[PDB]
RNA sequence: UUCGUUAAAGA
RNA sequence: GAACGAAAGUCGGAGGUUCGAAGACGAUCAGAUACCGUCGUAGUUCCGACCAUAAACGAUGCCGACCGGCGAUGCGGCGGCGUUAUUCCCAUGACCCGCCGGGCAGCUUCCGGGAAACCAAAGUCUUUGGGUUCCGGGGGGAGUAUGGUUGCAAAGCUGAAAC
């Protein structure tokens, strides 16, 4: 949140989800930020370096998460074709 | 990619272990998993969206910093068996037997973690996991059938869960792809001991007939 | 002057000095679980009031047994206020229990504007609700210095929330205090669940302190 | 007569879970030495918690016990994990189950080396 | 094991009783406590045996 | 507030059921709502089937039944010990083994 | 006293009215 | 049987917004319609959508983001003359920064943002927020 | 198989 | 405004087995004229006319759209070198698997509602508006009196006020 001045008066941006781009609220325990690395080349070496989906709690309650991560990972191509 | 495809031992590992025929009954979320209905009304999961599931499972559990922050939980003893021998080998901690519901909820009892990664084999044996998942903020990879429901679960690999030899094939084969992308063995390296601690054994019956046997 | 009694693991990052504000805790969701957590990030929020300890019975063979149900409502005055309900067969340990379960449910509280971005928020950014029973209350936003008109329980809780400025419209039994009060703090907790048109873009996506010290907390277990 | 406090049935295996090779099958035996390992004033108490002791001797004697298990039932179940012989692990090579699978694959790229021809009525359930 | 008092108190609205109860704790060396150990609590020692077995 | 969600009988597609007597206190019951059970009796007692079997003329060529549609009521099968009173939660149960 | 025989016997009562009426217009 | 077509589709997006799909189908056609989501799109609270024209009548399909919190259709079409639109104001939106009002003005479908520069006011078709 | 009724408050 | 409208009841014609309002007795109780037993009138039966009421209940207005799943069932339609039925390839029959349309329904669920019971509707409701009809304004008085109207009558519709 912004004032004509410029300036971020607002306490905390809150995550906005990655399924049904809903903000996750502070009380909502039933959410989940999900963590996937990164593979490297033909040699198949860990890297640091990772990616984080976050599912919030009526998403994951209705069973939506599990078509979700790999729907969102569709588009990054790192779960299938 | 290019490394992570299934080979011919793959499949004859899993051919040999059953786990392409699954339940009878369906569910809303696992039609992406099944390819095509069969008769005597045993279905059919095919093999590369399993393994795909698989590869993101093992993604997920090497994705953790402390190999401490990762429980895993079976009730039945087709898995039991399977969890002592997994999660005290590389990189997990283990509980099986009663679960003792209340476990990740309160703090007077000495029995309390706090993990950052779960996996579960049966979500209907492990319907108490899924519950108090809600108050740790943890994720769930879980051993799925065609009839389980998908309630708090964020990875699902479909599976035949009831026969103890698809569940320890799949215990040996998340073992080894974490091992592998962790960097105990490489991945011209096969497995030196073959998996039957992670399958199943009859007690001492047949198995001290078969000792006798071979003596 | 007690040892804190290391548990829990979010205390064990605050005793480790590694997370520095209870803004980066809300911003991940993380439950708390003891009262000391936030007494080490606010000194501040102290400032509380008991709102009505009423008696409630369980008819027993050997006659009524009574035990006191007492409401505690505590809150810094920048945003971050909380309810207690606790029953107890003793008045001051059921306002003790009232204010412990205060500090763990508090939340914090969105601040807006009425329409002019000048600076210094003294309301909420829209209209909100919450239902707690049949008690349906409304929170509509207000103009500068008009002031909170409303019963005299959601007015203290409001003045504690900071939120200057409001309007607030009740509907069912405002006579029971343990469900409008309990309403106007959904009310006022639903501010940060509401969709706001000032957070279209993805957010940052920052570390878990858990994956930042995961090694402290290595060091710590064993 | 013997439905026992559970105090003294737990006093009973935390004995029974300390301290087993110190124990035997005879009463007055196991009392003197329940006794030297433990103090119990009431002489009553002592023939309560030493026959209960003498009862789980003669239960593990016999088989296992669900509510505690020793150090030496302990090593015999490692011994019954690690004994690992090489028989059932996989098969010959020789493997036939389903059309539907040599449909799989012959679609999806792998080897399909075995013959699969089975035909089965709809009788399922 | 519990020393008992039963006092009276003198006051304006008339006499008040007051009955303190205090438990002992179990001490058997010094004057602080009773020496006698409690009938339901059994007292058990630490585990003994070490390692060298045979050779 | 209602009990249960069948009302007691199980009309729910049509309107009206004609009444069927009852057997004890001969009360006219819907058939949906009435206990309509079917006992399967041996007209002869358990031991005296020896005494007819070592009396009969024939060795052991019949063997009569008794089929008879049991008509109760609910007003009379709880006092006669058929449809004794459950839970909340075991209300919702079949057929007993 | 049940709803029935109160409004039954009301019912009575108007018909005792109505015949009062009928014997004096 | 089948009157209101603008909210006919709003209550299908409400409840897809609500159970938090991916994309609705919508089976009326109105260019009542088509420049309702073309004035939400131009806001940017849905995104692409794609019409099959049918022979009678066709089926739009929108994209959603997982954006917009409520969206309805404001039953008889009150008639809304100027220094009047403020108690719409206070009533619908729920602030003064957010949310928009639909407006049926003279020189077509336009906005409530729109209303005020371009002088006409008129009917309500619904809002949106 | 028969077996009716016990005022008013006062915790 | 109009057509049907259970049972009971009313007016004619026919008959009358069982049950049976009222009624007469026999019992138990302090007392029964009641529950129990015996007999039995109107009625319960059919064809003509009237009355229009019920816990006439899904205690839940009608039409239209949306919003989870599962296993079955009734009726059509469609697909399946499956099985059993005539004489035989050619058509209908019976069983098994799946889909479609509307129908009576059942179980789970944090979809959401509601005070809860509970509900795939009693949801899409302070984030309050798809179209439309009838009704509630604390409880009694009272569905009562007086009006009006229909009916052979019993009665039905509309319907207060004082307190
Ligand atoms: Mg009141
Ligand atoms: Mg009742
Ligand atoms: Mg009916
Ligand atoms: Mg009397
Ligand atoms: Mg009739
Ligand atoms: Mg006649
Ligand atoms: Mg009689
Ligand atoms: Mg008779
Ligand atoms: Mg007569
Ligand atoms: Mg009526
Ligand atoms: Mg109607
Ligand atoms: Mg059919
Ligand atoms: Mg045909
Ligand atoms: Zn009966």
């Amino acid at each position: 949140m912004q004032n004509d001045a410029g300036e971020f008066v607002d306490l905390y941006v809150p995550r906005k989800c990655s399924a049904s781009n809903r903000i996750i609220g502070a009380k909502d325990h039933a959410s989940i930020q999900m963590n996937v690395a990164e593979v490297d080349k033909v040699t198949g070496r860990f890297n640091g370096q990772f990616k984080t989906y976050a599912i919030c709690g009526a998403i994951r309650r209705m069973g939506e998460s599990d078509d979700s991560i790999l729907r969102l990972a569709k588009a990054d191509g790192i779960v299938s074709k | 990619l290019d490394v992570l495809q299934m080979k011919e031992e793959d499949v004859l590992k899993f051919l040999a272990a059953g786990t392409h025929l699954g339940g009878t009954n369906l569910d809303f979320q696992m039609e992406q998993y099944i390819y095509k209905r069969k008769s005597d009304g045993i279905y059919i999961i095919n093999l590369k969206r399993t393994w795909e599931k698989l590869l993101l499972a093992a993604r997920a559990i090497v994705a953790i910093e402390n190999p401490a922050d990762v429980s895993v939980i079976s009730s039945r003893n087709t898995g039991q068996r399977a969890v002592l021998k997994f999660a005290a080998a590389t990189g997990a901690t283990p509980i099986a037997g009663r679960f003792t519901p209340g476990t990740f909820t309160n703090q007077i009892q000495a029995a309390f973690r706090e993990p950052r990664l779960l996996v579960v084999t049966d979500p209907r044996a492990d319907h108490q996991p899924l519950t108090e998942a809600s108050y740790v903020n943890l994720p769930t990879i879980a051993l799925c059938n065609t009839d389980s429901p998908l309630r708090y679960v964020d990875i699902a690999i479909p599976c035949n869960n009831k026969g103890a030899h698809s569940v320890g094939l799949m215990w040996w084969m998340l073992a080894r792809e974490v091992l592998r992308m962790r960097g105990t063995i490489s991945r011209e390296h096969p497995w030196e001991v073959m998996p039957d601690l992670y399958f199943y054994r009859d007690p001492e019956e047949i198995e001290k007939e078969e000792q006798a046997a071979a003596e | 002057d007690k040892e804190w009694m290391p548990v829990t693991k979010l205390g064990r990052l605050v005793k480790d000095m590694k997370i520095k504000s209870l803004e980066e805790i809300y911003l991940f969701s993380l439950p708390i679980k003891e009262s000391e957590i936030i007494d080490f990030f606010l000194g501040a929020s102290l400032k509380d009031e008991v709102l009505k300890i009423m008696p409630v019975q369980k008819q027993t063979r050997a006659g009524q047994r009574t035990r006191f149900k007492a409401f505690v409502a505590i809150g810094d005055y920048n945003g971050h206020v909380g309810l207690g309900v606790k029953c107890s067969k003793e008045v001051a340990t059921a306002i003790r229990g009232a204010i412990i379960l205060a500090k763990l449910s508090i939340v914090p509280v969105r601040r807006g504007y009425w329409g002019n971005k000048i600076g210094k928020p003294h309301t909420v950014p829209c209209k909100v609700t919450g239902r707690c029973g049949s008690v349906l209350v409304r929170l509509i936003p207000a103009p500068r210095g008009t002031g909170i008109v409303s019963a005299p329980v959601p007015k203290k809780l409001l003045m504690m929330a900071g939120i200057d400025d409001c309007y607030t419209s009740a509907r069912g039994c405002t006579a029971t205090l343990g469900n409008f009060a309990k309403a106007t703090f959904d009310a006022i907790s639903k501010t940060y669940s509401y969709l706001t048109p000032d957070l279209w873009k993805e957010t940052v996506f920052t570390k878990s302190p858990y994956q930042e010290f995961t090694d402290h907390l290595v060091k710590t277990h064993t | 007569g013997r439905v026992r406090t559970k105090t003294v049935k737990k006093a009973a295996r935390v004995i029974i879970e300390k301290y087993y090779t110190r124990l035997g099958n005879d009463f007055h035996t196991n009392k003197r030495v329940c006794e030297e390992i433990a103090i119990i004033p009431s002489k009553k108490l002592r023939n309560k918690i030493a026959g209960y002791v003498t009862h789980l001797m003669k239960r593990i004697q016999r088989g296992p016990v669900r509510g505690i298990s020793i150090k030496l039932q302990e090593e015999e179940r490692e011994r019954r994990d690690n004994y690992v012989p090489e028989v059932s692990a996989l098969d010959q090579e020789i493997i036939e189950v389903d059309p539907d699978t040599k449909e799989m694959l012959k679609l999806l790229d792998f080897g399909s080396l075995s013959n699969l021809q089975v035909t089965q009525p709809t009788v399922g359930m | 094991y519990v020393d008992t008092a039963v006092r009276h108190v003198l006051l304006r609205q008339g006499v008040l009783g007051i009955k303190v109860k205090i438990m002992l704790p179990w001490d058997p060396t010094g004057k602080i406590g009773p020496k006698k150990p409690l009938p339901d609590h059994v007292s058990i020692v630490e585990p003994k045996d070490e390692i060298l077995p045979t050779t | 507030t209602k009990k249960r969600r069948n009302n007691g009988r199980a009309k729910k597609g049509r309107g009206h059921v004609q009444p069927i007597r009852c057997t004890n206190c001969a009360r006219c019951v819907p058939k949906d709502k009435a206990i309509k059970k079917f006992v399967i009796r041996n007209i002869v007692e358990a031991a005296a089937v020896r005494d007819i079997s070592e009396a009969s003329v024939f060795d052991a060529y019949v063997l009569p039944k008794l089929y008879v549609k049991l008509h109760y009521c609910v007003s009379c099968a709880i006092h006669s010990k058929v449809v004794r009173n459950r839970s909340r939660e075991a209300r919702k149960d079949r057929t007993p083994p | 006293m049940r709803a029935k025989w109160r409004k039954k016997r009301m019912r009575r009562l108007k018909r005792k009215r109505r015949k009062m009426r009928q014997r004096s217009k | 049987v089948r009157m209101n077509v603008l909210a006919d589709a709003l209550k299908s997006i409400n409840n897809a917004e609500k159970r938090g799909k991916r994309q609705v189908l919508i089976r009326p056609c109105s260019k009542v319609i088509v420049r309702f989501l073309t004035v939400m799109m131009k806001h940017g609270y849905i995104g692409e959508f794609e019409i099959i024209d049918d022979h009678r009548a066709g089926k739009i399909v929108v994209n959603l983001t997982g954006r917009l919190n409520k969206c309805g259709v404001i039953s008889p079409r009150f008639d809304v003359q100027l220094k009047d639109l403020e108690k719409w104001q206070n009533n619908l939106l729920p602030s003064r920064q957010f949310g928009f009002i639909v407006l049926t003005t003279s020189a077509g479908i336009m906005d409530h943002e729109e209303a005020r520069r371009k002088h006409t006011g008129g009917k309500i078709l619904g809002f949106f927020f």
